[PDB]
């Protein structure tokens, strides 16, 4: 994990040799193993309206 | 919250001012989900009615935007040694559920190991309340949001009377105008990564406010992980702790 | 928030400044502040509101 945090949008732990990140409550990963992509309307750790 | 803008439209969105008998705010907390505010177990011991109105952002002008909700059921950690300020935690649930909106999202909770590494390594952290806007003066009939700069154990030992426990980590200044305050205990820590905001604390307490050699403390949310989501599907009775 | 506005139980503290008590002026039951006087054993050492004003303005 550590440089660049390891790729992902937001958690990072140390499988054996490799980084796994996951996502927070309600945040589903992507098909690269990395971004996190929001799962509600309003979701977790977010503030403003829209573009 | 002594220092520090007022905040925005969007800004704050997951508050919470825990309301009274009537109708001043005396605590704050965060919303954690639609269903239950976090806040320091302290708190719980100021109030009769703690009617959690979510969506309020600057109290006198008290027009629609806002909701007081009534509470379920509060659950404050079985350690919570009272003039310790020590476990100072609660998890709250409300009988109806938030409709988040303007001004209403939930923040997120870390999960212990990313969180010390990542997060709370990192130089600042996000306080807010309505509390007051100096020690010996009242509060803010607005939500204001601090920048705070995360300060070292081994500094802010020294700096209080009062023993900081594991549990606990301190924020802020020292020298420089501007801290937590009387009112704004609950009210949300959080720090962004990368555009989420995670709770890494709740405002636990201080010595006066804005003080001199003197940081603010909080309760280190990391520390207390686990039972606020094991309380997060039985609320009730306190467990375990 | 401000710790410094409570004990909250009720120490035991006569303690004249003969004694080495420190006056302190901790908020009483609701209304205003009270004053006691703070035994040396006791004594955090924190900073205490040496007075009803600033104390009640303070912690009320």
């Amino acid at each position: 994990c550590s440089l660049d945090n390891g790729g992902c949008d937001q958690f990072c732990r140390e499988e054996r040799s490799e980084v796994r990140c996951s996502c927070a409550h309600g945040y589903v990963l992507g098909d690269d193993s990395k971004s996190c992509v929001s799962t509600e309307r309003f979701p977790c750790g977010k503030f403003t309206q829209g573009r | 919250i002594v220092g520090g803008r007022d905040c925005a439209e969007g800004e704050c969105p997951w508050q919470a001012l825990l309301v009274n008998e009537e109708n001043e705010g005396f605590c704050g907390g965060t919303i954690l989900n639609e269903f239950y505010v976090l806040t320091a177990a302290h708190c719980l011991h100021q109030a009769k009615r703690f009617t959690v109105r979510v969506g309020d952002r600057n109290t006198e002008q008290e027009e629609g935007n806002e909701m007081a909700h009534e509470v379920e059921m509060t659950v404050k950690h079985s350690r919570f040694v009272k003039e310790t300020y020590d476990f100072d935690i609660a998890v709250l649930r409300l009988k109806t559920p938030i409709r988040f909106r303007r001004n209403v999202a939930p923040a997120c909770l870390p999960e212990k190991d990313w969180a010390e590494a990542t997060l709370m390594t990192q130089k600042t952290g996000i306080v807010s309340g309505f509390g007051r806007t100096h020690e010996k003066g009242r509060l803010s009939s607005t939500l204001k949001m601090l920048e705070v700069p995360y300060v070292d154990r081994s500094t802010c030992k020294l700096s209080s009377s009062f023993t900081i426990t594991p549990n606990m980590f301190c924020a802020g200044y020292d020298t420089q105008p501007e801290d937590a305050c009387q009112g704004d205990s609950g009210g949300p820590h959080v720090t962004r990564f990368k555009d989420t905001y995670f709770v890494t604390g709740i405002v636990s307490w201080g010595e006066g406010c804005a003080r001199k050699g003197k940081f603010g403390v909080y309760t280190k949310v990391s520390n207390f992980l686990k039972w606020i989501d094991k309380i997060m599907k039985a609320r009730a009775g306190a467990a375990g702790s | 928030y401000n710790r410094l506005c409570i004990k909250p139980r009720d120490w035991i503290d006569e303690c004249d400044s003969n004694e080495g008590g420190e006056r302190a002026y901790f908020r009483n039951g609701k209304g205003g502040c009270d004053s006691f006087w703070i035994c040396p054993e006791d004594h955090t050492g924190a900073d205490y509101y040496s007075s009803y004003r600033d104390c009640f303005n303070a912690c009320i």
